[PDB]
């Protein structure tokens, strides 16, 4: 439960319902849901759980943003700005404490394949990320050790066992020079990390069907973008 | 522009 | 509760910062929480209201839509489909359900001044509207008609009460327009509000601040995209 | 075009 009685075909058929009706929230309830079933998820149904998280993630971290501006301009009014940062802050950390859940029970362990296991320390490290984007205390130390971690065993991965092509490889080292850059303070890192992700792509697409070309060169721009912005 | 991920 | 312990004022500031983080569900919350205070809303309040269930409903309705179109294809599968557009459909029932009861629960009773009377009628008009969007049983035409009594005793004590281009008249009159439109089959009823409308507020703009122009023309280019749309 | 409300 809440999920545990419906039929794990019919909660990843309602999970691409949802997404066509822009529902994020329960999408993803219907792909927690499927994960629970314990069996492993598919290519397909990975990409599922990964777009409907990303989206009630990223509209909690939007919408924290905008207020953490808004309590930091009230410093240089009440509790009720603190009051509600503090409201979103605690129901995106329970979000991403899902998540991470769902990853360490039992997704992760269960992973044999180097492909499925990549995508899950990924966004292990993803959502480890996003906690230390609104962590203050005594653990944001140990939850950006913990992102770097997690990224890091996925590119080791990544690098031994897919091609600088491949679109997970891709948007793993994008978002872990991402990391570098706006979390731990490397702004080197995430140029240099980029770069050479972005050049040993360029190089191996010769390799590609006319499809597979596409789906590279579509990360491979956003590798390129990062790049214009920083330098 | 707000960098990509 | 669940917002019963918190001040009306708190609540009041906590919804303009939802609406700027675009946490529409957290603003009609906080909105009616602030009702359920029991003291009567201001023009900015009422229009706080407003605009939370308005976003609320409106991705509900959006995401109605959506899965009514799938469902209607795959009627041309499974309960997958039926079962999440009742879904949405009930849980967007409970939301019209609940505006509806704070309007009679006891904003329009309470409500003296004809400006706030107006507000009122005209919010339960369009929320008996969203419930006949989604009705097909013995009810709908009951909430169809119930819903253009609410209407139609607005546009009334709005003839009596306030000017030709008055924001709340002219969106009282779009959306009675629509309804005649869309949902009582009256496409002639409908055309002939929006063009009477749109040529009474012309007529008297030139007795408005430069303010109050931007805030009718503003109103009245909806009524003109209809009629373009319409005829 | 979606009529407007
Ligand atoms: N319902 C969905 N959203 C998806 C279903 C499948 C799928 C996979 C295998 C077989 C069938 C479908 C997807 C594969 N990922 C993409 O296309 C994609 C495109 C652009 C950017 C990103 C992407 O992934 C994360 C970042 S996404
Ligand atoms: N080995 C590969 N190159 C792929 C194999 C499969 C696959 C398809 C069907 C069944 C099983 C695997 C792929 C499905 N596409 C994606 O996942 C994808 C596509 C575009 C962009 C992104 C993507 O992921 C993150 C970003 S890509
Ligand atoms: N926080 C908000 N959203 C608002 C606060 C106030 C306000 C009122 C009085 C005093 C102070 C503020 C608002 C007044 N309505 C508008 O401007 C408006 C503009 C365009 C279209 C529509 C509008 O209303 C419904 C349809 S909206
Ligand atoms: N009598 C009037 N003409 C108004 C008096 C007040 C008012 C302001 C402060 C305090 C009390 C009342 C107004 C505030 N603007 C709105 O409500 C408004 C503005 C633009 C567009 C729309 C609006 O509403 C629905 C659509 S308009
Ligand atoms: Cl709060
Ligand atoms: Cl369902
Ligand atoms: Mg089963
Ligand atoms: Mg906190
Ligand atoms: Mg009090
Ligand atoms: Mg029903």
């Amino acid at each position: 439960g809440a999920m545990g009685s419906m039929e794990r075909a019919s909660l990843i058929q309602k999970a691409k319902l949802a997404e066509q009706a822009e529902r994020y929230e329960d999408m993803a309830a219907f792909m927690k849901g499927a994960v629970e079933k314990g069996e492993e998820l598919s290519c397909e149904e990975r990409n599922l759980l990964s777009v409907a998280y990303k989206n009630v993630v990223g509209g909690q971290r939007a919408a924290w943003r905008v207020l953490s501006s808004i309590e930091q301009k009230s410093n240089e009014k009440g509790p009720e700005v603190r009051e509600y940062r503090e409201k979103v802050e605690t129901e995106l950390q329970g979000v991403c404490d899902t998540v991470l859940g769902l990853l360490d029970s039992h997704l992760i362990k269960e992973a044999g394949d180097a492909e499925s296991r990549v995508f899950y320390l990924k966004m292990k490290g993803d959502y480890y990320r996003y906690l230390a984007e609104v962590a203050t205390g005594d653990d944001k130390k140990r939850i950006i050790d913990s992102a770097r971690s997690a990224y890091q065993e996925a590119m080791d991965i990544s690098k031994k066992e897919m091609p600088p092509t491949n679109p997970i490889r891709l948007g793993l080292a994008l978002n872990f020079s991402v990391f570098h850059y706006e979390i731990a303070n490397s702004p080197e890192e995430a140029i240099s990390l980029a770069k050479t992700t972005f050049d040993e792509a360029m190089a191996d697409l010769h390799t590609l069907s006319e499809d597979s070309y596409k789906d590279s060169t579509l990360i491979m721009q956003l590798l390129r973008d990062n790049l214009t912005l920083w330098t | 522009r707000r960098r990509q991920t």
